């Protein structure tokens, strides 16, 4: 499948529905799909072809989603690039990336590399779109790990349906969801693509941090689910746990979460779903998770948690055998949601996509990461290998 | 250390029906579905012929 195509299912059910809401700017399912289908027909017209690069250089916003659609409706790959970038990040990002042309902003116009094409969203074309595919690439999303050296991971339209459409996202038509983590990282696709594929709506959180305060207002403003950074969700968990309250679902992962976050927030609202994240940009936003439901007390331990369906997770040894419960291995994660590998680097991708000894023909990716099993099939995370 | 990061390690290519490449530690046995294309070879000599013989990523 294609999220275009999930997407699509939702414009004809309820075309009137609202989709994103941006301060005062109000999109609805099929004015999103007619405004993309205009620029992917600018695009088109540009030039941009299936399997182009394209970069983006936006702020949060409806013109944002437009975007990100509208490349995707042309059958080309977005290139997230946050604004705030410096500009020899930015030049490295579109060079190795391979893309020719950058949709930007009046505001970020002057980010735009030399010798790049700018085309500014702010600026008449007719609708038209070559169409997305699954084993087309998606996105280029670059991640530099525990490295510190950036590289892209080149993600396929396949992977990327198979994480927004999973059904046990939960996220259902009446649903809200805040958008302010930055499209260059996959918590974007929880905050974009889940929401637009289950017919609920994207709520632009107003430029700046997410802090207890905005996310208090946001919900009384109609917010139902939103993930915080870690590191957010220890500090409003440990400073202001009942700002979470009236949530239907409050998400959280990324870097070490402690139980002890949970537990503060599971006291102060009993009825708000807890759900823990755990996965490497290279599998598609989150390959495992642990929710806690309403009610529920989190343990001494809050787990990653189980696979998400569709997905396998194996802990092995230093000989490549499955280890017992209650010891710890190398994680590998398998199943959906794996991307095509490294841009133009096929070396590194043949040494962490790798063959995968219980599936035939497929692939497993190595996380680097250690872990152990729970009696009843969840995993328990044991720290980086290299750390 | 992981097996996958040996540099003094005897090591194969593999390749499956899409055409992806996989290094392999060669103690292993071949996961079905996979055939060895090049080694047993040091772990260097397999990243080159990856990077040579490798050139699109898209699954076949
Ligand atoms: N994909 C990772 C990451 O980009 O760090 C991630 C995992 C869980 C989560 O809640 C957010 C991001
Ligand atoms: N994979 C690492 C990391 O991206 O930093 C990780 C480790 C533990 C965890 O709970 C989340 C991510």
């Amino acid at each position: 499948s294609t999220v275009p195509e999930l997407l699509a299912r939702q414009v004809t059910r309820a075309p009137d529905a609202v989709a994103v809401v941006d301060r005062d700017r109000v999109l609805t399912y099929r004015e999103l799909d007619e405004l993309a289908g205009r620029l992917s027909g600018r695009l088109i017209g540009r030039g941009v072809r299936r399997g182009d690069r394209v970069a983006v250089l936006l702020d949060r916003s409806a013109d944002l989603v437009v975007t990100l659609l509208a490349i995707w409706k042309a059958g080309a790959a977005y290139v997230p690039v946050d604004a705030g970038y410096p500009a020899p990040r930015v030049a490295f990002m579109v060079a190795d990336s391979g893309a020719s042309r950058m949709v930007c902003s009046a505001a970020t116009r002057d980010g735009v590399p030399e010798g790049i094409e700018a085309i500014v969203v702010t600026d008449a074309f007719e609708a038209s779109a070559a169409g997305a595919r699954p084993g087309d690439l998606a996105y280029v999303m670059y991640t530099s790990g525990s490295t510190g050296i950036p590289k892209g991971v080149a993600v396929p339209h396949r992977s990327v349906a198979e994480l927004a459409g999973n059904p046990g996202w939960a996220v259902e038509p009446g649903d809200a969801v805040l958008m302010h983590a930055p499209y260059a990282f996959d918590a974007s696709l929880f905050e974009i693509w889940v929401p637009l594929v289950s017919g609920g709506r994207v709520v632009i959180a107003e430029p700046g941090p997410v802090d207890a305060r905005r996310l208090r207002e946001a919900i009384s403003s109609g917010v139902t689910r939103a993930h915080l950074t870690a590191g957010s969700f220890r500090a409003v968990a440990e400073e202001s746990p009942e700002s979470f309250a009236g949530l239907r679902e409050v998400l959280t992962g990324g870097d070490v979460v402690p139980a002890h976050a949970v537990a503060r927030v599971r006291s102060a609202c009993p009825r708000v779903r807890i759900r823990h994240l755990y996965g490497p940009t290279e599998t598609t936003l989150c390959a495992t998770w642990h929710l806690l439901e309403p009610g529920d007390e989190i343990g001494p331990v809050l787990p990653i948690g189980r696979p998400l369906p569709g997905r396998r997770a194996q802990v092995l040894d230093a000989s490549l055998r499955a280890v017992a419960p209650g010891v710890i291995g190398d994680l590998y994660l398998s199943g959906a949601g794996l991307a095509d590998g490294y841009l133009r680097r096929a070396g590194l991708t043949a040494e962490r996509f790798v063959a995968d000894p219980s599936a035939p023909g497929a692939r497993m990716y190595r996380t680097g990461d250690l872990a152990q099993w729970t009696a009843d099939g969840a995993l328990l995370f044991a720290g980086r290998a290299d750390d | 250390t992981n097996p996958f990061d040996n540099e003094d390690g005897s090591f194969l290519v593999l390749v499956n029906g899409e055409g992806q490449h996989s290094l392999w530690p060669a103690f292993a046995e071949v996961p079905d579905g996979w055939t060895g294309v090049h080694g047993p070879a040091s772990r260097q000599d397999c990243l080159g012929y990856v990077e040579q013989n490798w050139t699109d990523l898209r699954p076949k």
